[PDB]
């Protein structure tokens, strides 16, 4: 990646995006660092029962208003602003400004920064702001940029894309073919734990991952043979292609040294 | 208290549409509660008389 | 595989048989593999108490009839007109019609055919019906053709026959031996979970694949022993043959390429 | 492999120890293999309540009697005495009588044939016979000389006891630790269900193979925490040796072909 | 390592240090064996019931007596008495004192000793001496002195630092957005078991490791789902680095012959 050139722009991009270039930038690295470790932080402790009853504040899970004497709300305003701050300078000191919304880690840094803003003008449908909740988890995913591992992780899922979509392919024939068999096996009873297959997707999937719950078990001898067969079946096809996929993560792994 | 999961359960109605007087053991309130099955679905931890529920789940 | 060369015959195979030869052949896919899916979230869907309890329907999932009032009947009867439409055309296309029942391809169309003219010529013994609605769902192994990682998954079952097999012979020396420790050692309590051997084949199945569903659990102390052992034991026979399964699986995946 | 060359004994010996030889050879060691499996579904069936009830019969499961009413007696005196007439021409024809004794398959037939005649025996201590009845399941293990695949895995288990006892001890360590941390973690709780660190082993050993029956559950953070540590401590445990068996097992099953 | 060279604290330190030298290092390297299986199992019994409520003795285990009636405080003496013994032997015997202290194996035993006399000292706060009682237990690790398994396990361990904490923040990253999604999934309902993102934390370890107690389950579809995405997410991160680990450990476990 060529420098700015403009010389005050190339050293705000080198603090900024290169650590070990300098003191400087192995100190803001850290700050980013705790920035973000504090925001997921924050946003694991508001939906804590303590802090949700005795307090908009269960909607967002904070108070947006000028007083901000809410805690939750001055923290994630620091780590919005914090957050805004780092984004606005790399766009500003980006060499290719055409190219900077190609990358991932911008993007990810976009939609770590917009749930924010977009309940700021709002407060200025109520799945909607459930979902806006939802996704201001994705700023665990801002560790990438100082993280070499999740690097070679989003690597590692890029190029086994396909070997990822064969097994979830091979999981959901699994997942129909036992539960269509395990809600016939187990049909002429009143202590029935499968209503419907789709009810018995759920004991599929957890049967076929290893999980077994328990919330729902099969009680007849033929619901007895089909659990067998899916717990067999569902260890082969899970097996299958995680060989493959590891493969992959280790070969984008040792190819750092 | 460590029961059998069939204890450590919580209520599902079930996915049918009727109310029949079922009894489940609650592990919050560390008791046998009433509840209304849909007659179809649920779990283990259903029960017909609150006799057998006390039984198998306290002992 | 070559034309028919009857100068419609082999425009008729290559439409239905080769999808990247042209447009149209990849219009019948799409068509064919939607129309797959739809038959399987009918099917899916037609066990649902909301359909089921609110609707003879319950025996075979729809109701037979000139008026053809009922949603899940159209769709199914729509689904096995194409079905036959295209089985018709691979048979009437077939170059080979004497090796046309050999492929498994076609023994899979023949099966997901059948149940639903075995059910119109009933309509024109109660278990036979519900095992006929249970071989319905595979229809499932329709996708086999539209899918090469299903082809690979097929090929790879049928080079590791042998291992499967071991699989299935080490798992059922182990559920015998464990079943029988863990019966003989709580048998003597007064509320004990494993009323017999046959009934304790459940927990030992639950355990081996490291599934435990927990509606079986031991609780005598020789019981926890054999619990453990069981663990270990199901851990180890699962393990033995899967590299074997897998190596077949990735030699068929990456030979494609 | 010589021959015994007593021109009667040498026909014998291969009769009953080469059935790919001849005719009579295979259709004895099909007989002996439906033999071994009827005896296995007899012990089995044995402990069903329908026939335990409604019945001596519940401190051997059959009774020893000169009538011989009883079905399952007289299954399992058809199988003893074949396996014994067996067994004895085996005895009579093996041209090395003195290293007879020292082949674990000839073991398993002694084993298989002593609980019946030491039943027999006592009927003209209460734990010693439920003992007995237990290790009447051993004649599951005759089946390994029809068997290669379970030959094959006694050559592995056989080979791979360094690894097995490696497995053990580090199964036994790990599960110490978390024992005593997950009752030291949930000790100050009325409600906590690990009585004692004894108690927590059967805990320790379920989570650790990620069996987790639910059974016995940690209710305090610590005790997550600690559970937590558990379970990722016991999958690197198990997966450790684990490739070692495998490569042992894969070794001796491609050493045939 | 050579001999202290002193004719007599050489022979100390080669009985005291190389079994396989002498009969007697043999004897002393078998008494420390049992004696560390004396104490483990010794601690582990001073939990049981019976002893406990029939007693101080609850907070430490053991009475401090100058009668010294509890047998449990005179088996954890004579243990601790042989531990110092051994202890002091091997220091007086180091032929290099400075570097002593820098081995693990010695930092093991000085654990191993200190709770004992730090509970004396105090009997010449109370979560500080659960703690104490808590690492009491690293006793257990005095066997890797005398077990080559432990040894490698540690040099694993040592190793694969950067894969271990790979696999640690892969499943901190997955435990966060699971849970996330699980408790807004699953969020308007009144029979909702995960009452905040900390408590799924539970949940989500739970899952992906798939042990699946089955404590906290989900209910709503969208939470069934999730649940299905977190046990695939979870078996994908556990099986990334466990092969890292298992190279590691065959390559430490196959360098010794
Ligand atoms: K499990
Ligand atoms: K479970």
């Amino acid at each position: 990646r060529p420098l700015p050139e403009n010389e005050f722009q190339r050293q705000v991009w080198l603090l900024f995006e290169y650590p070990e270039s300098s003191g400087p930038a192995r100190i803001i690295a850290i700050v980013s660092v705790m920035v973000i470790l504090i925001s997921i932080v924050s946003f694991c402790l508001e939906t804590l029962p303590i802090f949700r009853d005795e307090n908009s504040q269960s909607t967002i899970g904070y108070q947006q208003s000028t007083s901000f004497t809410d805690p939750f709300f001055i923290v994630e305003t620091l780590c919005i602003i914090w957050f805004s701050f780092e984004f606005l300078v790399r766009f500003f000191a980006c060499p290719s400004k055409a190219g900077f919304f190609t990358n991932i880690m911008n993007i990810i840094d976009i939609v770590a920064i917009i749930p924010y803003f977009i309940t700021l003008g709002t407060e200025l449908s109520l799945a909607i702001l459930r979902v806006i909740r939802l996704v201001r988890v994705f700023r665990i995913f801002k560790l990438s940029r100082h993280s070499k591992g999740l690097q070679i992780l989003g690597q590692t899922l890029k190029a086994s894309m396909r070997e990822l979509g064969l097994l979830i392919f091979f999981l959901f024939i699994g997942v129909i073919l036992f539960s269509s068999a395990v809600y016939f096996a187990e049909a002429d009873e009143r202590d029935s734990q499968f209503p419907s297959i789709p009810d018995a997707f759920w004991w599929a999937v957890v049967s076929m991952t290893t999980v077994g719950y328990g919330d729902m078990v099969p009680t007849t001898i033929g619901g007895k043979i089909v659990g067998s067969l899916c717990a067999i079946a569902g260890v082969l096809t899970i097996a299958l292609p995680v060989p493959v996929i590891v493969s992959n993560f280790n070969y984008f792994y040792h190819r750092e040294t | 208290g460590p029961r059998r999961k069939l204890c450590i359960l919580h209520r599902n109605p079930g996915r049918c549409y009727d109310k029949i007087p079922a009894f489940y053991y609650n592990q919050k309130k560390k008791q046998c509660e009433r509840f209304d099955w849909s007659g179809c679905g649920g779990n283990s931890n259903r029960f017909k008389t609150i006799e057998e529920c006390r039984r198998t789940c306290i002992g």
